């Protein structure tokens, strides 16, 4: 009658994430009904239905002035480890995982006065020797022309382009699964105003959301701070 | 006779690119013709002409070259015909194979060169899609290869999945002159991604 | 404006083809993430004798640079059950302990807590005394020996015992009528109860408390704090990793 | 020409009657062959303290005169899951260790890796410190004691975590934009992750890593390297064996 | 309620090839679709659908010259441990196993010029005192006449003839399950050419494939190199 059993070598070990529960010692507790609004079941949903502001030089926006042209106003490399993605929800949620997949949605909100106007060219530049320095260079790439004064807000989707099905959350010296290129914003025209003495500059807030195809996998433990 | 390497080519776009994919039609990715080299009497069995596709000859692929050059990723197969120009008094035989992820090349990476294969390799190169080119029977080899790689597409600047190996199994004997090895390459079902900046 | 691609008109954007699923968002699932053992806390054993204090199981207001700490701070209200793993690691010579029983007692939210040694065991002259509240009874008592133990641990599941329908991880108000700086983000009973580790070892070693949160429910998402510093403008953080260029 | 037998005409061959099946080719099955534990690697334990480095699980480019080494080199692309057996064999006196806990941490492909002792356990004066990344949490931590242990081992299954749909065993290109002799047959993440063995033993002994590859899939066969030298022309290799003439 | 169980003596042991899995600690990972051509599931299939070249004196072929006759041009004993089977796929795959069963298919490819011709007699000689030295001796055995200039390639099947159902992969001093005989190729006529000064010799490539009834069993671990 006693059952012949063979003890596996990994026998008395711990294994932290076993797919099984411990023995219960305090049964039959019926818990009170928890009505309470706003329950969420998956972090990816709040990442997709919500936006955070980027950290451009410590502020949540870049500026256009009545003197601008050529040079890029905003530039960030496409990696969740990028600096301008620092204080964001999507970037911060990501540190819990090893890999990501999908697009990021950026939306720019021009907060310059109603008496103010400017036009922007926003480009997604794929991995390359070295990042364009002027807009005539970048305009060969995927880009959109944002004329404020048509819509004060503009959404741009940074796509996912890679031979790998997922890329790394934690970047490092450039690898083929580390970085996906750059996102740049140029001034197609400098800020014009009704009176340059009253309005000389206007600020574009830049916010990020997880794209519809965005996903995160492989939960990871936090490494030494840096 | 046409040999399909592993399978027939497909025109399916890469599963891992959410950005616009451009399908190069046949009249755009045309066809290019090269002389691989000359097979001499002095060269011995095991010697091979290694032709990764394309990477050292991309600059000579006219139209295809211009388009590929301006984009980041490319998915595409190849249609190659290797030929040999020998008389009916020449003896010898080659084995021309299409090898996925070929490596040895001592990092003369992605450059068409010549090496001496290591025996177990020349003996077993037939294990890869190939065709024998016996000088007493035929003068051509025709191989068609599908896109292949660890991911759904690549960057031809950093990776050449397919490399054509033309290997000497039976040395050239007969009339003193050499036998030129020739090759036509045509990109097939080419798809291109993400345009790069202007070259200023 | 115009919407989709290649005319380059103002407001017009180019075509994007969304990617197909693969992973199914399984890993970003709240209850999946929390149903695993986390090494939260480490604690000292009390001697069998005296008047020890119970340790409250409250993993909520943490600052620890650990994944459970931030994660538990991502919502405003929380509900989950609990599982524990208690281990015991020597800090002296393992041969100091020849028997080493450890009494563990778990207390539901609201349980009375004053204990003093009161239960005497007698044998051949010498005697042993254990706490009033270490004895096996109404609430769970677990007893494990550390000596030859192949794992010097114990473990069990316990339910949500709070009186609140949900635990407020953040509370804009006071938990007591007297509004003392103390009772500020407070609310009594916003926890899992308390435990009492008691043993003749006490010196000789410590414990290792791991929590597992089965059946987790989170309410009202909140901002998630950074974890790393901000790299320089227009750069990327670069971390050591599995992948990395050799 | 003529085909079948006994006229001896040019091109004619004699009759052959193929043999009936018996074994059914079960043993030459790719996934059957790989689903067993292989002693690949042997490795040293890191001390609990300091800033240890993780060991990457990459059995792919091996030269080892062992059956798994060549076999894994028979295809161009590979996919499989993984199982591990970690054992621990003393290289000193078994009585040196009175407790000997060993913390094992496994990391999925792409995981951050910088660790320094940071979790303190306290007990009776003396204290013990373990790595930031040895603690139980998000990724699996296994803890086994070597002391009285009847097998001084542990073991568990882990899945394919790479981002590549398939691992390239051979890669004609570079894994990084900078084309350094280093990143040549490379490609980041073409592996099973990494582990971190940490213990107060560390000196005193080493490990023994065995891999098992359930659900293996191989793509594009490649040449299989010889294993033995070439005997003389027209002879046969003669090896010691079970059978052999006494 | 606790179940009466009896611990087997082989209890805490290892046993490397147990038909069972270990406990999983990192659940729910959905793996990306792996399209990729050329998957193979059984090594015997690639051994049968593929050919390798033999190693005759280090070259993948034997030669006929305008001076030949009698003596054997190629001779190899039927054993996977044979020298001329050295660099082959079938021989190399075999070292992973203890026993084999079935036939081997050899095909000779004459690569002498089109202006060249010769005839070969290929014989399968069963185990015997000592191997024939001339073709008039071997021709009493199973043999085929290959007239090049009829077909430039010729396939010959070395049969399986033995009282045992399987033979040994790893040969040694001759036993009843070690060796199955010899494969020999003779020149029925010497090489003739249109001009002996231009073509004096021709090479026959010899390739091997696993026969249709070929099989391998008993996976074995690699012994000390030799």
């Amino acid at each position: 009658a006693p059952i012949r059993v063979v003890s596996v070598p990994e026998s008395d070990s711990f294994m932290s994430s076993v797919p099984d529960n411990s023995t219960p010692l305090y049964p039959k507790v019926v818990v009170p009904p928890r009505q309470v609004p706003g329950r969420f079941t998956n972090f990816i949903d709040v990442a997709k239905q919500t936006y955070s502001f980027c950290s451009i030089s410590g502020k949540p926006y870049f500026e256009v002035t009545n003197t601008s042209g050529d040079e890029p106003l905003f530039q960030m490399d496409v990696s969740l480890s990028a600096a301008e993605l620092h204080g964001t929800y999507v970037a911060s949620l990501s540190s819990f995982f090893a890999q990501y997949r999908g697009s990021l949605n950026f939306n720019f909100i021009f907060t310059g006065a109603a008496a103010t106007k400017a036009k922007f060219l926003v480009a997604f530049v794929p991995p390359h020797s070295a990042a364009p320095k002027t807009r005539d260079e970048a305009m060969a790439c995927i880009h959109a022309v944002w004329d404020v004064g048509l819509n004060s807000a503009f959404s741009f989707n940074v796509p996912y382009s890679s031979p790998a099905d997922f890329m790394a959350v934690y970047s490092a010296e450039a690898t083929v699964v580390n970085v996906s290129g750059w996102l740049q914003v140029y001034a197609l025209t400098a800020l014009t105003s009704t009176d340059i003495a009253v309005n000389s500059k206007g600020r574009v807030l830049v916010a990020v959301s997880a794209g519809p195809d965005f996903s995160l996998r492989h939960p990871v433990d936090l490494p030494d701070k840096q | 006779g046409t040999t399909y390497c592993y399978s027939k080519p497909d025109g399916r776009p890469p599963s891992t690119v959410s950005d616009p994919v451009t399908r190069l039609g046949p009249t755009l990715s045309r066809h290019y013709t090269f002389k691989v080299g000359e097979w001499p009497h002095s060269q011995s069995h095991g010697h091979a002409w290694i032709c990764p596709l394309p990477s050292d000859k991309l600059k000579k692929m006219g139209s295809f070259h211009e388009v590929v050059k301006a984009h980041h990723l490319v998915k595409n197969g190849w249609d190659v015909v290797v030929q040999v120009n020998a008389s009916f008094a020449h003896s010898g035989a080659l084995c021309v194979a299409a090898v996925p992820e070929y490596e040895h090349t001592h990092e003369k990476a992605l450059k068409w060169s010549e090496l001496e294969e290591p025996a177990y390799t020349y003996q077993q190169l037939s294990v890869f899609p190939h065709q024998l080119l016996n000088l007493r029977t035929n003068s051509s080899v025709h191989l068609v290869m599908p896109y292949i790689g660890p991911g759904p597409t690549t960057n031809l600047t950093l990776h050449n999945p397919w490399t054509i190996v033309i290997l000497i199994l039976s040395e050239l004997t007969g009339p003193g002159q050499t036998v030129p090895v020739t090759m036509s390459v045509a990109p097939i079902d080419a798809m291109v991604n993400g345009p790069l900046p202007n070259p200023e | 404006v115009t919407n989709v691609g290649e005319d380059g008109e103002p407001g017009e954007t180019e075509p994007r083809h969304a990617l197909s699923p693969v992973d199914m968002h399984v890993h970003t699932d709240v209850s999946f993430l929390l149903d695993r053992f986390f090494d939260v806390e480490t604690l000292e054993l009390s001697n069998l004798t005296g008047s020890p204090a119970t340790h409250v199981l409250d993993p909520f207001g943490s600052t620890a640079q650990l994944a459970w700490a931030r994660l538990l701070n991502t919502c405003t209200y929380f509900f989950s059950d609990l599982e524990l793993s208690i281990q015991f690691k020597f800090t002296t010579t393992p041969s100091s302990v020849g028997e080493g029983f450890v009494w563990v007692k778990w207390f539901p939210v609201g349980a009375p807590t004053k204990t003093t040694d009161a239960w005497q065991l007698e044998g051949g002259g010498n005697s042993v005394r254990i706490q009033q509240l270490a004895v096996a009874g109404m609430s769970p008592t677990v007893v494990f020996k550390i000596a030859g133990s192949r794992s010097q641990a114990c473990g069990f599941s316990v339910p949500y015992t709070s009186m609140w329908r949900v635990v407020p991880v953040f509370y804009n108000g006071w938990g007591a009528p007297t509004k003392e700086k103390a009772t500020y983000n407070w609310l009594p009973g916003a926890h899992f109860g308390s435990i009492l580790l008691t043993s003749d070892a006490h010196d000789k070693g410590g414990c290792y408390l791991r929590y597992r949160f089965p059946r987790a429910n989170m309410y009202c998402p909140r901002p998630i704090p950074p974890a790393f510093t901000r790299p320089a403008d227009k750069t990327r953080h670069k971390f050591p990793t599995n992948i990395n260029k050799q």
